[PDB]
């Protein structure tokens, strides 16, 4: 390996006004929608989940 | 039992309850006087328009403002301490009773000569009798001889459950797996009652604890025709 | 103790790979010796269905409800005692 | 402290208003429970 | 035994940290990481709050040991006084961007 | 913008404005619960069902007013805005980190909401003791959402607590010692630290009833070993910390309170309260088995028990002389936030003067598990951590929003709510003397005079509290801003006006060593 | 026409508390006495006069006698 | 710390200082009000004068305003004040706030 | 032969609150006394004061249970 | 423009996920636990670990890449660490102290005695003694890693960090063989209980170790840490020694003195 | 005169009886005649009439401390407002006994409270000072 | 970059004192509301 | 110029305190509310068994 981290201080400097959870590019944007998909529709499910748990189901 | 509209504690019916009476009297002095001091402070402190608003120097009164509450800790502790080493001095008792906690009722032993056990719940209000009380009453009393001292063991079956009575200074936990002893003497005759105190389910509220203290020659014979 | 051995002058790299390849790891050597050597297996002691053992208040959430997470047939008996 | 009058002053009506639609707010959902609770009881 | 590989702060700090770092070097302090010593606080010799404004909160611990901070805005313009112990401070504004 | 700014939040302004709100709600829904058990409680005979549900409201309404009311509010609420305005920091040590201990409360109580939902919920007392709450007398899954619910709140606490305590050790000016901050900053560290080591042991306990009722485990089942009694030591040595992390917030808010509405530039005494509240959260520590003197413990740990928990008046009455002795000499306003931390004072006197009787194990004997803890605790927690709040919100909410409160609504507000708490409250003193146990829906006939006056007391508080709702809805209607504040030279958080932009101190403060 | 004489004009405040600190004192002890002789002291004769004379068997006869028991007719 | 005599004549010093400013005259008003104490006359004397050295007429009436009020409930106090500064108040031509209709709610 | 029982005296070494280990003690004792006479051919009567004191002491459901499990193989404890 | 040293963070979405994902795990062992069914655990350690990994690989960004980590932000998350550690060692007290306590007075459903009749406990000087010195190896180890990176020897940091992982990981194999051959298991009464829950929160702490070692080891061969500054190989080295230090306890009191 | 909220960092005008010389005139901008009267204030003060005292005090300062210090009405709303709300709970509570409430336990009924409290006596409940004890058992009445 | 000022630090618009009564009713409304529902929902389940 | 309380203080005073005063009479006395009250001087003893 040799050292690439003043490529990285260059990418992650550049002031293009994007915060550092996108600021990798396009690769960042499909994992952030991948995770917060996953969370709110996970969040829905589990809500379905208790709507199904406080009825007996005799 | 409580009385409508009681204040304070039922009347002591054991030398033990009588002790806890007065040894909160002289603490209840004390707090009514520390509340009735900060009151009054406050009130001395508002009422005037006189100022001094620079900085104020702490050590001389911070002194005071210890000492004094340490001594009155110890004016507290030393009586109360007292009683506590009383109620677990030997003593010899004459009878040992068990009482198992259940949901939802009390199931009380005596074995140490016959195998006498019973189980005892409440008296639903719907068949109480004229003048019997509700929530409190129970189908089988516990028996006991009065001026006596009695053991008293406490367990439980199921779930925790508190085994008191309120006249004789009497709470004692009602521990699966675990048997908590308790003494208990009674001055007098008559009917001395009790709650479980200790959250159980749904029949916490309805369990209660009815001894029932007479001489020892009606316990004998009591205790004979229950086997 | 001191332990029993000696340097201190500074405590740099070179001290630590020292006491790592000259202390340390023929320690491990030595356990691992001793472990693969007092291994193989020991007799299972008879069954007997004490009642603080094998403890189910509830169906555990896999399998058949009655296997503990690394059940091993050979040395973990069921409550009713081990299996086939 | 001192502070500018009101930017958008709430005179006694509507104040009457506020209050009024505030403890609606808390008292009809209860009260309508509470007055149901024989139906749910034996139900 | 030994060989290299290994980056310094020198060749790889960056970004806020290698400012802190470059400045400490120099003897400077533009992210006030220590504290400033006081002058005398006389009006010809007041203390000296530099600023990137024209205002800045100073607080004063007018005497050694105090528990209470007596804190104010410190204006561009002539000295101002601590309201409390009346200890002169003037700011002096501006620059940074080096 | 919305989203990036309230969900993906990184700045302790907005935060502390969510931990308030959720905290506002928290209430609405705690004081729901308090008159359901009032109104249950207000004649004699059964108005909801058996003790199983009317538990399930007991148990809910504890969990409320502590974890998701008063701790959000104090810590949360307070702690995120003042904390670093009052030092000159820019932010928290963590400011992203601090958003996820917020974030993980609307999901904690969420747990809480479903483990009354589903099955017969969970009727269990907020101390949640086995064998009740384990697998065979509690079946389902009620408790273990309980459970759960209290891990979320466990760790959003844990992780705040370990930022506040970075924050005020590592951000303050280079010349402030920690013997320059503010008292309320010193009251959240002590706080902090408390919750730091307090919640991961009831982590612990909390796990081993999780795995009691769903691994076979049987740490609190006497079949397989156990004991019922280890849970209660493990629970009550988080549970008595717990209660200093309930009212030390409200101590550092009312020397705050009560210094400025006296006029005055410092507390009385300052390194005395300091020394007092630490001394407080340490004696904190061991202390624990004064809930527990009717379990069957020893004599001489009773002794012990008895003894070590009483020293904790002393450095409390250095407090409340300190208190006083700030108050005199002082031009004394009275706002209604002065007024809310006199009967604090007060009020929370007599809480802490009945809790010194109940240390008393041979009194607590006939005490225990009656009305007379009810009545000392809701004096130091309904009258005590909740009139530090009130006094904190009116005397802050300038503050934050920009905009005054009409302060003949805040002195009727706390007319109504003194008049209703201690109606309700001060009664329960003779319910429990005379006998009247805990967790009861009903009671014997002779108990119906003080039940039916405490009752119409809790209505009372309820008045109050849609009367709040409404004076804060007029404040933001009204929209009168504020112009001048008073004492700012002691008081920094005020310094940057109201409200403080988003950003402050992004210049610190200037400050010299001298 | 007459010049006023110089009152006192310094720890007025002081002075005031001092006051009213020992007048709460005397006040403290007024009512420590009194709680003694209303509530201590009178529950410690109630039960010594109660007992003095108490005869337990004849109150368990009362007792038996007015039906009260299950154990004794 | 030191004699009732030595602080008097501190004040009186203080005030007394032929270019005292305006920032030192209100400083030195605000400090002293903090004290449980009513100013003596002397005291509140070189406190006028530096009023009139100031040409701050309203100031030096406000300073009369705090005398009475610092002596909250004690009537006698403020009259006898006013009577020993009689004289300054006639050389620097000091209406009081009765004369002027300041007392009035 | 010394008799006249009324109940179990206090007994030094369990004189705290809890007494589950007095019950379990001579539960324990009486059985190991029993066997032993049993054994070596003799008077099993020489027992009886342990049986009269885990009698008075210990909850029916205990003995019960203990005694169950005497007969089934899975008593814990050692006689 | 900021003229303090400390960090203002960009707003950032983790806060949330780690917060839903939290509520998917807990709402998911309900599920599994009462309802039969793993989905929402599943979909709950999923969106836990997406969480984990984007947050820290932003910490990283903001650091090596950015630069926003000065001596004051750094000394910040110093103290963090240090305060986290400080709670699992509580969290651990209260595995103690239930272990002290239910071994110290053994009650009459176990024989009255300890171990429980029943109970065949392992040798303490078999594979536990092999793991004690595994792990006191591995903090020599990482001991050495410390020294050479300050010391800017990349070839030997990489090289102890390495064995100080393979030791984790043989830890953490030798503790899974041990599990699987027992004789006793999480059921057996409050022996196995204490045993395995103690045991096993230590085993998942050793497992989280690692990891971050692991991690520590990618950034290194990035060239992410210099000489003087590299605090996530600093408080991957404290929690490791965390580790090892709760091993020696519950070595001596499960594995020694409870045998 | 007119207070800005962009002026928060400055020196602001307030009136209180502890902070007697605040840090600024109540009235910075000055007339003409305003102007000529601090001119006039350089010279003797015996010159100045009492309304250009007054007018002197006014520009210096807002309210005199009588005016600042004076006693207002409001207790009166806020005393008599808590009592209207405290009246309107008792509607809350009226509710609540009409639809909520059902019948009491019938062990209140007179005649029940009546047998019981003779029972109550006969066992000689609270005997020494609480309830028996302020019967006379020798009259058969309560002690007066 | 975001609003400053009274009205604006806050999730909650209150440019209309009457949608702002709304907002707030609804919200503590809905807090107070539940405990209620609850108990409602657990008595008609059995 | 008198403020709100001067002009509407003695009426909110008044109207207040006889609102209160009078509700809570009406409710204390006259919807049937048990109150439990002390035996003591009030009740007379009837044969119950
Ligand atoms: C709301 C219902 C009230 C019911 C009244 C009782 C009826 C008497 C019947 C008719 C009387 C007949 C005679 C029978 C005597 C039986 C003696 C007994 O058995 O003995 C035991 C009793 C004796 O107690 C009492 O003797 C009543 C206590 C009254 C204390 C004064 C405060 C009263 C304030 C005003 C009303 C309360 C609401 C606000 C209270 C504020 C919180 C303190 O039981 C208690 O322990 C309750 C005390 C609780 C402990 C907290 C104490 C701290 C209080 C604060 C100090 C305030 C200082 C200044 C004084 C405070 C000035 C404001
Ligand atoms: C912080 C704690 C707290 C508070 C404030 C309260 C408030 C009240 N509680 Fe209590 N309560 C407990 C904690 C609390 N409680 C605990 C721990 C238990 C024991 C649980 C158990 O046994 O397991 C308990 C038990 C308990 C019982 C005993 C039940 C039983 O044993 O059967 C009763 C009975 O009357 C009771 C009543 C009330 C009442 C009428 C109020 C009322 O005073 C409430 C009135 C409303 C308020 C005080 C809210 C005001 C403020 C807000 C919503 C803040 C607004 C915020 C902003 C504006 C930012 N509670
Ligand atoms: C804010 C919350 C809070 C606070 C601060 C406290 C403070 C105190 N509490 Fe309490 N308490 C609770 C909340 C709190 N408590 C709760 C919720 C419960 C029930 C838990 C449950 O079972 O659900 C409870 C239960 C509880 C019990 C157990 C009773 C039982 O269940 O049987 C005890 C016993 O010792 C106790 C004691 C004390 C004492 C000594 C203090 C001391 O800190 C108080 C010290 C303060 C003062 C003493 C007043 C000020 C001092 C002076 C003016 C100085 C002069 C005074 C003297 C010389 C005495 N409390
Ligand atoms: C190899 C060493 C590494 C350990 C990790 C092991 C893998 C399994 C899963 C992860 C467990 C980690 C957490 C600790 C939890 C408790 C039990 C785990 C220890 C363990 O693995 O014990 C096993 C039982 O596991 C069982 O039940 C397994 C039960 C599996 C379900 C996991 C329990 C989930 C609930 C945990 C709730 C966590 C609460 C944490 C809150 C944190 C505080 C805020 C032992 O197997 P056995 O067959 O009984 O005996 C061996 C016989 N030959
Ligand atoms: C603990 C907090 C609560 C305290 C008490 C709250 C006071 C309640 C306020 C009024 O609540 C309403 O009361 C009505 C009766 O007064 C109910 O109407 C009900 O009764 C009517 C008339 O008798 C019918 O007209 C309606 O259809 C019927 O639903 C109505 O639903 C309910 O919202």
């Amino acid at each position: 390996f040799e050292n690439r981290v003043a490529e990285k201080q260059k990418l992650f400097q550049e002031d293009n006004g994007l915060p550092v959870h996108l600021k990798g590019g396009a690769t960042d944007n499909i994992l952030y929608r991948v995770t917060m998909t996953l969370c709110l529709g996970g969040t829905l499910y589990s809500l379905y989940c208790l709507g199904w748990a406080s009825f007996p189901h005799k | 039992m409580a009385y409508p509209m009681q204040l304070g504690f039922q009347d002591a019916t054991s030398p033990i309850m009588e002790e806890l009476l007065h040894f909160h009297d002289h603490t209840l002095m004390i707090v009514f006087l520390i509340s009735s001091l900060v009151l009054y402070i406050i009130s001395l402190m508002l009422t005037t328009k006189l100022t001094h608003t620079s900085t104020m120097d702490a050590q001389e009164v911070e002194t005071i403002w210890t000492i004094l509450p340490a001594i009155i800790l110890i004016l507290i502790a030393l009586p109360s301490l007292r009683i506590l080493y009383m109620m677990d001095e030997i003593n010899n008792p004459s009878l040992t009773v068990k009482t198992m906690g259940h949901q939802w009722y009390w199931s009380y032993e005596y074995t140490d000569y016959e195998d006498l056990s019973f189980d005892s719940y409440m008296i639903p209000t719907s068949e109480l009798k004229p003048g019997e009380l509700r929530l409190l009453e129970v189908d089988n009393r516990v028996v006991l001889p009065m001026e006596m001292t009695i053991r008293m063991l406490v367990s439980s079956e199921d779930v925790l459950h508190s085994w008191a009575v309120p006249s004789l200074g009497l709470k004692t936990d009602a521990i699966p797996g675990r048997l908590n002893q308790t003494t208990l003497m009674s001055s007098r005759p008559g009917l001395y009652y009790g709650q479980c105190s200790e959250i159980c389910g749904s029949n916490h509220s309805f369990m209660p604890i009815v001894l029932e203290l007479v001489p020892l020659k009606y316990f004998e014979k009591w205790s004979a025709s229950m086997l | 103790a001191s332990a029993a051995k000696g340097d201190h002058g500074g405590t740099g790299a070179r001290t630590w790979r020292f006491l790592t390849f000259g202390l340390a790891l023929p320690s491990v050597a030595l356990c691992t010796l001793n472990s693969w050597l007092h291994s193989g297996h020991r007799e299972r002691p008879a069954f007997i269905p004490y009642h603080h053992l094998r403890i189910r208040t509830k169906p555990f959430s896999w399998g058949d409800g009655n296997h503990t997470f690394f059940h091993n047939p050979r040395v973990n008996p069921l409550p009713t005692g081990y299996e086939k | 402290i001192t502070a500018k009058p009101a930017k958008t002053p709430t005179s006694p009506k509507e104040q009457a208003i506020g209050l009024s639609v505030t403890f609606l707010s808390f008292l009809l959902p209860a009260g309508w429970v509470l007055y149901h609770l024989d139906n749910y009881k034996k139900s | 035994a030994s060989g290299g590989g290994v980056p310094t702060d020198e060749e790889q700090a960056t970004g806020l940290e290698r400012e802190v770092m470059l400045a400490a070097r120099k003897g400077q302090d533009p992210y006030n990481i220590l504290a400033p010593k006081a002058t005398s606080g006389t009006k010809e010799d007041p203390n000296l709050v530099p600023s990137i404004t024209n205002k800045r909160i100073v607080g004063c611990i007018c005497e050694e040991d105090n528990s209470t901070v007596i804190w104010f805005w410190l204006h561009k313009g002539e000295a101002q006084r601590c309201p409390s112990c009346g200890t002169h401070y003037k700011l002096v504004p501006h620059q940074l961007a080096h | 913008m919305f989203i990036n700014r309230w969900l993906f939040s990184t700045n302790h302004k907005d935060i502390g404005t969510l931990y308030l709100l959720f905290g506002a709600w928290a209430g609405m829904v705690g004081t729901a619960l308090s008159l359901l058990i009032r109104a249950e409680l207000g004649q004699p005979g059964t108005l909801l069902g058996d003790d199983q549900i009317y538990n399930v409201v007991v148990t809910a309404h504890a969990f409320v007013m502590i974890f998701f009311m008063v701790m959000p509010i104090m810590i949360g609420g307070f702690g995120n805005w003042l904390v670093p305005l009052m030092i000159g920091a820019p932010d928290m040590a963590f400011p992203r980190m601090n958003n996820m201990s917020f974030w993980l409360l609307p999901p904690s109580f969420l747990l809480l909401l479903a483990s009354s939902m589903v099955e017969a919920g969970a009727g269990t007392g907020w101390t949640v003791y086995p064998p009740l709450a384990g697998n065979l007398a509690h079946a389902g899954a009620s408790v273990d959402l309980t459970i759960f619910s209290l891990h979320l709140a466990g760790v959003s606490s844990i992780l705040g607590a370990i930022n506040f305590i970075t924050t005020i050790i590592n951000m303050k000016p280079p010349a402030m010692s920690q013997y320059q901050t503010p008292l309320f900053v010193w009251s959240v560290m002590i706080t902090a630290v408390l919750l730091l080591l307090s919640l991961p042991v009831l982590a612990a306990g909390i796990t081993m009833l999780l795995t009691d009722r769903n691994l076979n485990t049987t740490f609190f089942d006497p079949a397989g070993g156990g004991d019922p009694i280890l849970y209660q030591h493990l629970f009550w040595f988080f549970g008595h910390p717990e209660v200093y992390i309930l009212i030390l917030p409200g101590f550092g808010m009312i020397s705050h309170i009560v210094t400025y509405y006296s006029g005055k530039k410092e507390p009385f005494g300052y390194m005395g309260m300091v020394w007092a509240m630490m001394s407080i959260g340490f004696l904190g520590f061991i202390v624990w088995a004064h809930h527990m003197f009717t379990v069957g413990m020893d004599v001489d740990t009773r002794a012990y028990f008895t003894s070590a928990t009483m020293i904790i008046a002393i450095p409390t009455g250095v407090k409340v002389f300190s208190w006083l002795a700030t108050l005199h000499g002082g031009n004394i306003k009275w706002s209604p936030a002065m007024m809310w931390a006199l009967g604090f004072i007060f009020l929370f006197t007599v809480g802490g003067l009945t809790g010194i009787v109940l240390a008393n194990s041979s009194l607590d004997i006939v005490l225990h598990d009656t009305y007379y803890v009810v009545a000392h605790f809701h004096y130091v927690l309904s009258m005590g951590a909740v009139f530090a709040i009130m006094g904190g919100f009116v005397h802050w909410f300038p503050l934050f929003s920009g905009y005054t409160l009409n302060d003949t609504w805040a002195k009727i507000h706390f007319a109504i709510m003194f008049v209703g708490v201690n109606m309700t409250f001060f009664p329960q003193h003779f319910l429990g003397l005379s006998g009247m146990p805990r967790r009861y829906s009903d009671y014997p006939d002779a108990y119906t005079m003080w039940n039916t006056i405490s009752s119409m007391g809790s209505f009372i508080s309820l008045t109050a509290v849609m009367l709040m709702v409404f004076i804060i809805w007029e404040a933001f209607a009204s929209k009168r801003e504020v112009l001048t504040v008073d004492l700012t030279t002691t008081n920094l958080e005020w310094l940057n006006g109201c409200p403080p932009p988003y950003h402050t101190f992004e210049e610190p403060t200037y400050v010299n060593l001298k | 026409s007459t010049a006023l004489a110089k009152p006192q004009m310094r720890g007025l405040l002081a002075r005031r508390l001092r006051f009213h600190i020992v007048g709460a004192f005397m006040v403290s002890l007024g009512f420590a006495t009194f709680y003694k002789f209303a509530v201590a002291e009178k529950r410690k004769k109630a039960y010594a006069d109660f007992y003095r004379n108490y005869d337990s068997m004849k109150d368990f006869e009362e007792m038996r006698k007015a039906g009260i028991f299950q154990s004794a007719k | 710390h030191e004699t009732d005599e030595e602080f008097d004549a501190r004040w009186v010093t203080y005030f007394n200082k032929p270019d005292i400013d305006a920032w030192e005259l209100r400083k030195g008003m605000n400090t002293l009000v903090g004290y449980d104490l009513v100013p003596e006359p002397k005291i509140i004397d070189a406190a006028l004068r530096a009023c009139r050295r100031l040409n701050d007429f309203a100031s030096a009436v406000r300073i009369l305003e705090v005398v009475k009020d610092k002596a909250g409930p004690h009537k006698e106090i403020y009259p006898y004040v006013i009577q020993e500064l009689r004289p300054t108040l006639n050389e620097l031509g000091i209406s009081t706030p009765e004369e002027l209709g300041l007392d009035k709610v | 032969k010394i008799k006249n029982y009324q109940t179990a005296p206090f007994d030094s070494r369990f004189p705290n609150q809890n007494q589950t280990r007095n019950c379990w003690q001579n539960y324990l004792d009486f059985h190991r006394c029993e066997k032993a006479m049993t054994a070596k051919g003799g008077d099993v009567s020489v027992c009886e004061w342990y049986r009269r004191v885990y009698k008075s002491l210990c909850p029916i459901s205990w003995v019960s249970t203990w005694d169950d499990r005497r007969a089934e193989g899975t008593f814990p404890g050692k006689i | 423009h900021q003229t303090h040293a400390y960090h203002m963070v960009n707003p950032s979405p983790w806060p949330l996920t780690g917060a839903l994902s939290a509520l998917l795990m807990t709402s998911g062992l309900t599920m599994w636990f009462h309802f039969n069914s793993m989905t929402l655990l599943m979909i709950g350690l999923t969106t836990n670990m997406l969480t984990m990994y984007q947050w820290w690989r932003d910490v990283i960004r903001e650091s090596t890449f950015q630069g926003h980590h000065t001596p004051a932000v750094q000394k910040g998350l110093r103290y963090g660490m240090i305060l986290f550690i400080i709670s699992e060692v509580l969290f651990f007290t209260g595995f103690f102290w239930a272990f002290y306590h239910s071994s110290l007075a053994p009650t009459p459903e176990l024989g009255g005695c300890w171990p429980p009749t029943g109970i065949h406990p392992l040798n303490p000087l078999e594979v536990p003694l092999l793991n004690t010195s595994v792990l006191l190896a591995s903090g020599v180890s990482i001991t050495w890693a410390h020294h050479s990176l300050m010391e800017g020897d990349r070839k030997h940091m990489l090289q102890a960090l390495f064995i100080t992982i393979t030791l984790g990981v043989y830890f953490t194999l030798l503790q899974a063989s041990e599990y699987y051959e027992a004789p006793f298991t999480i059921s057996d009464g409050v022996y196995g209980s204490t045993f395995f829950v103690a045991t096993g929160f230590h085993g998942l702490h050793v497992i989280i170790g690692s990891t971050f070692l692991i991690v520590c080891f990618f950034r290194q061969l990035k060239f992410h840490f210099t000489s003087n500054h590299h605090f996530g190989f600093e408080a991957a080295a404290w929690y490791w020694h965390f580790v090892d230090v709760v091993w020696l306890f519950l070595y001596v009191s499960i594995y020694w003195w409870g045998s | 005169s007119v207070v800005k909220s962009e002026d928060y960092a400055l020196p602001s005008y307030v009136d209180r009886r502890d902070y007697p010389l605040p840090d600024v005139a109540h009235v910075k901008n000055l007339s003409a005649s305003q102007k000529a009267l601090k001119e006039k204030e350089k010279a003797s003060w015996s010159s100045l009439s009492i309304d250009e005292k007054v007018e002197l005090y006014r520009l210096k300062f807002k309210e005199s401390f009588a005016e600042m210090n004076r006693s207002t009405n409001e207790w009166k709303t806020v005393v008599g407002a808590a009592m209207f709300f405290i009246g309107f709970t008792a509607l809350l509570l009226i509710w609540e006994k009409h639809y909520v409430y059902g019948p009491i336990p019938h062990t209140f009924e007179e005649e029940w409270v009546a047998k019981q409290t003779k029972r109550m006596l006969d066992m000689k409940v609270a005997p020494i000072q609480g309830f028996s004890a302020k019967w006379d058992y020798d009259k058969n009445e309560w002690k007066k | 970059h975001y609003e400053e000022g009274p009205g604006k630090n806050i999730p909650f618009s209150v440019e209309n004192k009457w949608r702002l009564l709304a907002m707030m009713t609804l919200f503590f409304g809905s807090g107070f509301a539940a405990p209620f529902f609850i108990v409602r929902h657990q008595l008609l389940k059995k | 110029a008198p403020d709100f309380h001067d002009k509407y203080g003695n009426a909110v005073l008044a109207s207040g305190a006889t609102f209160c005063v009078a509700v809570w009479v009406y409710m204390a006395t006259q919807i049937g509310i048990e109150w439990n009250p002390s035996p003591v001087g009030r009740v007379t003893p009837k044969e119950w068994r």
